[PDB]
């Protein structure tokens, strides 16, 4: 029943946190046990919502939730660990893509489709940072060459800017 | 010697009200001069 | 008499105004005159006055003096460094502890 | 004064000269008195604001009372509360227009600022 | 008078004798101690109206000059229905001030 | 001791909680009442009002309210409109600049009619612009700290706010309905949260809220969920008497 609010926005108060937990499910406790001096939330928070499937679909919905604009992570309570991906589908979404590829590692970057500014359709390319380099190994090995959404995937550890 | 155009001299109530105000500014001063974190004025003065 | 509250308001006044403007300091207090504000500062509140216990040097002094100049406490006092009221009470004190 | 006849008559004449001139100026010099310290004068000014408000209709003097309740002193906040006590007893049945203006002040005072606030 | 808790009323049955006020006391209510909208007249107990007690201040006790009333608030809560509201005891304050004076001058 | 015989009478709390018809009502000390069956029956009567919380507290009541600092009273809107506030501010600052000399001087030579305020605005403010505040229903006693409770029992996702949507990166105002919160995307993706089978999503499980557009560019309502036959996944994402008051003024 316990959920980790990471990326908890510096000013997104327990009001916003538990008002989002209540709008999704039986919000029985949200808590930002925080820095005992600065008072600001800890960047890590513990929220209990009584139902396990409630917490599950809550974590499914609260990925990339933009508290104070920054995506707030809700889950179970930067060395270059990114995978770049070719042959991507233009029908893809970033939340759905995190839901798909995230089982090998959580989304330490939201999956950005490298798409032009002129039209707004994908070029078959993307990039997203996983948790670990071992996570990049697993993700890109179970997603390398296999059949993605529309175009069979092609993903490897990140080429950096 | 005096001067013309003046009002009188304040009665006890005005003199005591001004004394209390002066005593308040005094204490705000010395509280600063000791850089006292721990003092506050509440909404009843 | 004087209360801790008057005393602290005096200390603060003096520390702002200085030790020759007793009349405005006396305006700051209620039921107090400049004569009395001055007397209090120079009897008790001044941080030059020391409130310790008597070194036995100080007490042999006190006894020798209070015999050489009998009853003259404002004259005895500065020669030993405490106010005349302290010298006098402590002198009677030694006298009765010795009696 | 030590005599109650004098203070009663004094409050009445504040009413009369408020009837001659407008209310505003006498009412401003009366909120200033709520800045004094001895209670008998402040209780007598509290009855004088009630009278001014009842002669020249309450809608003239209420906003200034309700605003004076925002200055940070004990004695003036209790001055405007006691003044409303008197005023509502005087106007009697016409309270029904100002009851809604007033109540948000009273709940604010009944959540303490002092024992005397609640009293 | 709602001000001094140390005093007491006759409280015995009413009558027909109107009640009277001394000049110090003139104009106020007898329980509410107000100054306004007086509605009904006061009626006093026959015992507390007998003899020397005729025509006095219910409150003061001096020479009565005017008729006592009840404020509209006493009339609405029905506190005018309790029989003789005459204070039958002098209090501490009368004799107290009297003695302070008689010592002073 | 006959006191201890009365104590031998004193039911256990589970004794009480058993006999009475509503046990929730029974508190700890209820056992100590010279009439516990009465007491609990009277605590279970409709519309009655429970004793104030602070009868046992060792500190007194708002004496405990003590510590923090408080903002001054806040005037009603219909009284702000008349601008008495800034008027009296101006005079307060002037008189704080004044010194004792000038104060007595104006006591002796008043500046009559320095400033004024008009009637008919006070009259409109009391007899034509007044409003009923939010009142409390019967039985909501106040206690120390009631006013620092955000709210609760608000189980509904449709209830959005302004600070919420702002720090969500979503708009508040009249376009709130056409403004989708960050939850609707994964709502359409994997259902509503599984404590809220009975929540309907604006734009994902319910029709587009009026003048909002299904779409996947910035500001749209997506590709509405349906099955492989054409049946919506939750609700309908596409949107498939004489109540007159009886005696009322014209
Ligand atoms: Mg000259
Ligand atoms: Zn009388
Ligand atoms: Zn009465
Ligand atoms: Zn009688």
């Amino acid at each position: 029943a316990t959920v980790y609010v990471g990326g908890l926005d510096e000013k997104v108060s327990e009001p916003l946190l538990w008002e989002l937990f209540l709008q999704a499910g039986p919000v029985v406790n949200t808590h930002m046990p925080k820095d005992r001096v600065t008072g600001q939330h800890q960047g890590y928070g513990f929220v209990e919502f009584l139902s396990e499937e409630d917490a599950d679909y809550a974590i499914k919905i609260m990925n990339m939730i933009k508290l104070y604009g920054k995506p707030i992570r809700v889950n179970k309570a930067d060395v270059g660990a990114n995978i770049f991906i070719g042959n991507l589908d233009p029908e893809i979404d970033e939340k759905l893509l995190y839901d798909t590829f995230s089982a090998f590692g959580v989304i330490l970057q939201t999956p950005k489709i490298m798409r032009d500014p002129d039209t707004g359709n994908s070029k078959g390319y993307a990039f997203i940072n996983f948790a670990s380099f071992d996570a990049s190994d697993a993700a890109i090995e179970a997603m390398n060459g296999q059949y993605l959404c529309n175009r069979p995937i092609t993903v490897s550890y990140a080429f950096k800017k | 010697g005096g001067k013309t155009g003046s009002g009188g001299v304040a009665s006890s109530s005005e003199s005591n009200r001004d004394r209390r105000e002066r005593l308040r500014q005094l204490a705000l001063e010395t509280i600063d001069i000791n850089k006292d974190p721990y003092f506050m004025k509440n909404h009843l003065g | 008499v004087w209360r801790n509250t008057e005393d602290e308001i005096l200390k603060a006044a003096v520390m702002k105004y200085g030790k020759n403007q007793w009349s405005r300091i006396a305006s700051l207090l209620h039921r107090k005159s400049a004569k009395q504000c001055k007397a209090r500062w120079y009897e008790w509140l001044d941080p030059s006055i020391k409130k310790t216990e008597w070194s036995r040097e100080e007490e042999e002094k006190l006894l020798h003096l209070a015999k050489l100049m009998p009853t003259q406490w404002r004259t005895i006092a500065p020669i030993i460094g405490r106010t005349a009221a302290q010298c006098l009470e402590h002198y009677e004190f030694l006298l009765d502890k010795a009696a | 004064a030590h005599k109650k006849a004098i203070r009663r008559a004094t409050v009445n004449t504040f009413g009369y000269i408020a009837k001659a001139i407008g209310p505003h100026d006498v009412l401003a010099t009366l909120l200033n008195n709520l800045k004094v310290q001895e209670r008998q004068n402040r209780v007598c000014t509290t009855v004088a604001i009630a009278i001014v408000a009842e002669t020249c209709s309450p809608f003239t003097v209420l906003p200034a009372l309700m605003n004076e309740y925002r200055v940070p002193e004990l004695n003036v906040q209790n001055g405007v509360l006691k003044s409303l006590s008197f005023l509502f007893e005087y106007i009697g049945e016409m309270g029904k227009d100002y009851i809604y203006a007033v109540t948000p002040l009273l709940e604010d005072a009944l959540m303490d600022r002092d024992l005397v606030h609640r009293q | 008078a709602k001000h001094h808790p140390d005093l007491i009323f006759c409280r015995k049955q009413a009558g027909v004798a109107i009640g009277r006020l001394c000049e110090k006391c003139d104009g106020k209510c007898v329980i509410c101690d107000s100054y306004v909208r007086p509605c009904t007249l006061v009626r006093i107990c026959d015992e507390c109206n007998y003899g020397s007690y005729q025509g006095r201040c219910v409150i003061c006790g001096g020479p009565g000059v005017s008729d006592a009333y009840y404020c509209k608030e006493c009339t609405i809560q029905e506190k005018d229905r309790d029989g003789c509201p005459k204070i039958v005891n002098l209090g501490s304050s009368k004799t107290d001030l009297f003695y302070e004076r008689k010592k002073y001058g | 001791s006959k006191k201890k015989l009365r104590r031998m009478n004193r039911f256990t709390v589970a004794e009480l909680k058993q006999l009475v018809a509503r046990p929730d009502v029974v508190e700890m000390h209820d056992v100590t009442a010279q009439d516990p069956k009465l007491l609990v029956h009277l605590k279970a009567t409709r519309n009655s009002v429970p004793v104030p919380r602070h009868w046992c507290f060792k500190r007194k009541y708002l004496q405990g309210k003590r510590g923090i600092e408080k903002p001054p009273f806040e005037l009603p809107d219909f009284i702000k409109r008349t601008g008495i506030q800034e008027m009296r501010e101006a005079l307060q600052e002037k008189e704080e600049q004044k010194t004792m000399k000038s104060k007595m001087r104006e006591k002796v030579r008043p500046k009559m009619g320095k400033i004024d305020i008009d009637y008919q605005k006070l009259h409109d403010a009391f007899f034509k612009w007044q409003t009923k505040p939010k009142l409390t229903i019967h039985g909501d006693l106040y206690y120390e700290g009631k006013e620092f409770e955000t709210r609760l029992k608000e189980k509904k996702p449709g209830d959005l706010s302004d600070e919420l949507r702002i720090s969500l990166g979503m708009p508040v105002g009249p376009n709130a309905h056409k403004v989708p919160p960050p939850w609707l995307i994964a709502m359409q993706r994997y259902g509503p949260p599984p404590s809220y089978p009975n929540l309907k999503i604006p734009g994902l499980n319910s029709p587009i809220p009026e003048s909002c557009s299904f779409g996947y560019h910035a500001g749209g309502w997506g590709k509405p969920p349906v099955d492989e036959t054409g049946k919506p996944l939750y609700g309908d994402v596409f949107g498939t008497i004489d109540r007159t008051p009886w005696g009322e003024l014209e």
